[PDB]
């Protein structure tokens, strides 16, 4: 019994692709769509807008964020208002249930692309607060998160720090380079 | 006043609650005649209410407890 | 919804059935998760405390399946259909696997014939070498080894090399699947520029991806359905234009139906398909599809054996295109004497701000 | 020819409105832009600045017809609610 | 409904009379609003099944014999009718009250000995 | 011909240049989802 003709034969010879990360780049047309993704990654980078929900204190450490010191401008980071105009929204500060349906609805109006950055021992996990009846133990119950920065609260530093491990993130996105192996 | 016992009539028809139909007159009492309750006499008077598109008023409804009285006060409803 | 598994292979499992913290003990392995059905079968073993590894190909993508399972729960492994490595690894310590990788068009990377055959062979092989326990098939409905459709054709032929090499394949062959994020309700809703070649005749039995997620759980969970093929479909006799006016009497949407003949039409096809990057919803194969109907398989098992009612699609119009309804003030209906009269016991301007 | 066509619909418009006050403001002032279309060609016929002139007194007089139309409108609405006719 | 729109003065019941007009006129409130609950939270359910649940509700407490217990069962559902009538719970909240929009469902105790035993105690 | 008709082709010609970019750079999902 054969399930196809060509079995037990065509099997003996098929091709290997390495994987996405562990891809090479060569050809004219490989370099142009790689040239492509540099320069989509190199602006989603130099333009960081944070649309934010400062629900508690580590809020005040991403206001500091903006002063003196620390400025987002000289990076290109401008915090929006609107979800519309964001980029990627950083939750800092903790979740409770009477919050979470208006976190899912200003998430659930990001366009794309979308990251999301929890800030703190609060959002990441509960904190203070984990084991309470009001309290969301962790916001990725509710949506999805690409950086976790830690502390109560994390220092201006350690959320820079986590938005330059965002920023590498989206430098190694490729765009163009996978539509292209599918 | 033919058609607002013909509406109500066979609305109570496909009222669950009602013990049994053909037990409706033009004086039927929703407690002693139908055997409906305190809490299915309100059912009633709202789908009695939504019909005819008026809101009955509490001091009012408190007065529905027989047909003939639900057709009393909506006759005297300008609206229908 | 007993307490203890005992795999085909012999292994013993002692669940305990809660929600995300508990304890399902199943481990999967799902290819083909990313797409729109694939959300529904990872959902429901995570959410109720199986372990799940998800192969994915692009990043983004995956990243709203994390959100149903606790931590250690969701497994992200990164794979591609020619490195069999990747999927080697996806499967070595998985129960069951699942497999429900599949286009609708040919690529300039994957013919219908690479992706329904080259994928099977090389994933069921996996399977095969680690001795998994079950291994469900979601093929298609009108899934026939010899069919001028290459759809039909090339995944009737994987339901073939899937029981050459495991002969225990659960085969789940589902209606054209319907409910948020579709490609049959969402397409009536979506397009304005509608081509066919067969006048929208098409006549199946659209089912809900919501009843295919849960009945692809219930595969899992009776050893019973292991070694035999599914039939999973609603309850009406529907008619692609019959579906369209629910859309249209739901949504009062107005389209361009252009029905250019098939000669005309399907070499059209093929060169749209061929420099247009995206889904384009027509190609040669699929206007192919058009012409067939739905036959259902009369030796092969249904919703009811699995213990399941399907829904049909008409209780379910108003619910997934209410977010498409354009209702403003201006669209309400004129309006009544009665009502006219009460706006006199109002002012409609303030004089004074 | 256009100064002619460009009153019709202004007529026009008071041919198919049986319910719209509010394209009888409108169609009154598409007929004054014919109207004062009409006199500024012919004053570029007849090397006149008399017809532009009354071009801009006609303009002038239009806007404030609509101050007026549009302040009555107002007052209407305040009390009514509706600017529609019952037909 | 001098703060809110459909704030009441909390008050105490005088007697049973009393009493028993006012469970009747929160009762028809709520059956009357169910239309109303029924597009704002979009509920994909009949009328009639929101109206026959709304009685459930008040069917549980259809045997309480003591009238300092109906005023405070009254301010539970006064409380209640505000903030849905205002658009003050979320979707969530309202059609969590439906105890069959759970994954596990209406079936959710073990219908007799044998099959939670099977299932260890469901 | 004239500068201010070049003029205002131009601009409308860099005017249209920034929808291509939009629609064809940009993703686009299909899915684009009362009181007195
Ligand atoms: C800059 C882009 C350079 C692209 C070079 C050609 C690549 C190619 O052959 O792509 C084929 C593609 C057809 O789309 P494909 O990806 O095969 O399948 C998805 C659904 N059509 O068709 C294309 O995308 C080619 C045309 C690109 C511009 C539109
Ligand atoms: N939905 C329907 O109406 C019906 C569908 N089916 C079949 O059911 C299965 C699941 O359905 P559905 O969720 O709608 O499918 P989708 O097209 O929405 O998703 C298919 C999945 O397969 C993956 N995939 C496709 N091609 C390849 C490839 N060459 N290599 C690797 N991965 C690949 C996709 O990943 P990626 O997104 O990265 O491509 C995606 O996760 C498919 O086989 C489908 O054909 C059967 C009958 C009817
Ligand atoms: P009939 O004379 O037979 O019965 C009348 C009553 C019931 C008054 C009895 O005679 C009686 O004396 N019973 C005891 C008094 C009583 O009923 N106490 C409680 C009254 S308040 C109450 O029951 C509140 C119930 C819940 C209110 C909310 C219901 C709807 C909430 C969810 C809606 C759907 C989601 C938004
Ligand atoms: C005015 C000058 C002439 C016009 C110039 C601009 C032309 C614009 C059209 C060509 C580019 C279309 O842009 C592309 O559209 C398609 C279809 O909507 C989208 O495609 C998306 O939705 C379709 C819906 O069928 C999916 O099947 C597809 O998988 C998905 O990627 C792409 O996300 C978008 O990037
Ligand atoms: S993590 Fe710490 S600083 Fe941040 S909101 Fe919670 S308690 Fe405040």
């Amino acid at each position: 019994v054969e399930p196809y003709p060509g079995y037990e034969l065509r099997k003996s010879l098929r091709k290997e692709v390495p994987l996405p990360s562990q891809e090479g780049t060569k050809g004219l047309v490989q370099y142009a769509l790689t040239t492509l993704d540099i320069i989509t990654n190199w602006a989603r980078q130099g333009s960081f807008w944070p649309m934010t929900f400062g629900l508690a204190c580590c809020a005040v450490e991403m206001m500091h964020l903006s002063t003196p010191r620390y400025d987002q401008d000289r990076l290109g980071i401008i915090f929006r208002a609107s979800p519309r105009q964001s980029d990627v929204m950083i939750v800092a500060g903790t979740l409770t249930n009477k919050m979470a349906p208006a976190l899912r609805q200003v998430y659930d109006q990001m366009p794309d692309p979308r990251w999301v950055i929890s800030m703190g021992s609060c959002a990441n996990g509960g904190g203070y607060y984990h084991y309470s009846y009001s309290v969301v133990r962790g916001c990725d119950r509710i949506v999805p998160v690409d950086v976790y920065v830690p502390g109560c609260p994390p220092t201006s530093e350690a959320l820079m720090y986590g938005i330059f491990q965002l920023q590498r993130k989206m430098r190694n996105t490729k765009i163009t380079r996978m539509w292209y192996r599918k | 006043k033919v058609e607002v016992y013909e509406r109500i009539k066979s609305l109570l028809a496909g009222f669950d609650k009602v013990n049994d139909p053909n037990n409706i007159t033009e004086t039927a009492h929703f407690a002693n005649d139908l055997g409906l309750d305190s809490l299915d006499t309100v059912e009633v008077v709202m789908a009695i209410e939504e019909e005819f598109s008026i809101e009955i008023p509490d001091k009012d409804a408190d007065q529905i407890h027989s047909v003939d009285k639900a057709i009393e006060y909506i006759l005297r409803q300008p609206d229908a | 919804i007993s307490d203890i598994h005992i795999t085909r292979t012999g292994k013993p499992l002692i669940r305990i059935q809660g929600g995300r913290s508990s304890l399902g003990e199943h481990t999967a392995t799902v290819f083909g998760a990313t797409g729109q059905l694939g959300r529904y079968i990872v959902n429901r073993l995570a959410r109720q405390g199986c372990t799940v590894i998800v192969p994915y190909r692009e990043e983004m993508a995956k990243r709203h399946l994390k959100v149903s399972g606790d931590l250690g729960r969701v497994i992200f492994m990164e794979f591609d259909l020619r490195n069999t490595q990747s999927i080697e690894e996806s499967v070595r310590h998985s129960d069951v696997v699942y497999n429900l990788i599949g286009r609708d068009y040919p690529t300039k990377n994957f013919s219908l014939a690479d992706v329904h055959i080259e994928g099977t062979e090389r994933i069921v092989e996996a399977v095969a070498k680690y001795d998994v326990d079950r291994f469900i098939q979601v093929s298609t409905y009108n899934a026939n080894p010899d069919s001028t459709c290459e759809f039909f054709r090339t995944k009737g032929i994987a339901e073939k090399v899937a029981r050459h090499v495991f002969p225990e394949t659960t085969i789940v062959r589902p209606a054209p699947m319907f409910g948020f994020e579709d490609r049959l309700l969402l397409k009536l809703a979506s397009v304005t520029n509608l081509f066919t070649s067969n006048h929208m005749r098409e006549k199946f039995w659209p089912v809900h991806v919501n009843e295919v997620g849960e009945a692809l759980e219930r595969m899992l969970y009776d050893d019973s359905t292991a070694g035999q093929t599914f039939e999973l479909y609603g309850p009406r006799q529907y008619s692609m234009a019959q579906i369209a006016e629910l859309v249209d009497r739901e949504i009062y949407k107005k389209r361009r139906h252009i029905n250019l003949p098939k000669p005309i039409l399907q070499p059209l096809a093929e060169l749209i398909n061929r420099v247009l990057w995206w889904d384009t919803g027509l190609s040669r194969d699929q206007v192919e599809r058009e012409f067939h109907d739905q036959v259902i398989d009369p030796t092969a098992k249904t919703f009811k054996d699995l213990g399941m009612e399907p829904t049909d699609i008409s209780k379910w119009t108003y619910h997934y295109l209410l977010p498409y309804r354009p209702s403003t003030y201006y669209d309400l209906p004129p309006s009544t004497e009665k009502e006219m009269r009460e706006e006199r016991k109002y002012l409609h301007v303030l004089d004074d701000q | 020819n256009i100064t002619l066509i460009l009153f019709l619909i202004g007529i026009l418009g008071f041919v198919l409105n049986r319910k719209n006050i509010i394209l009888m403001l409108i169609s009154i002032e598409i007929m004054l832009l014919s109207i004062t279309f009409l006199i500024l060609l012919s004053s570029l016929n007849m090397d006149d600045i008399i017809g532009q002139t009354y071009a801009i007194y006609i303009i002038v007089v239009a806007g404030a017809e609509s101050a007026i139309g549009l302040g009555i409108l107002v007052a209407f609405y305040r009390l009514r609610g509706s600017i529609a006719i019952e037909y | 409904v001098q703060p809110t729109k459909f704030a009441v003065t909390v008050r105490q019941s005088r007697n049973w009379a009393d009493a028993k007009q006012r469970v009747i006129a929160a009762y028809r409130a709520w059956i009357r609003a169910a239309p109303e609950i029924q597009t704002m939270y979009s509920i994909p359910f009949p009328v009639s099944h929101i109206r026959t649940r709304i009685r459930q509700e008040f069917e549980r407490h259809r045997y309480v014999n003591k009238l300092n217990v109906v005023d405070v069962l009254l301010q539970q559902s006064n409380a209640d009718f505000q903030e849905t009538m205002n658009f003050w719970r979320q979707q969530s909240h309202v059609m969590a009250f439906f105890k069959e929009e759970h994954f596990r469902g209406e079936k959710r105790l073990p219908s007799n000995f044998i099959t939670g035993f099977l299932e260890g105690r469901n | 011909m004239s500068a201010m008709s070049i003029y205002i082709i131009f601009v409308s010609i860099i005017a249209i240049l920034f929808l291509a970019i939009d629609l064809i750079f940009a993703p686009h999902n299909p899915y684009k989802e009362q009181s007195r």
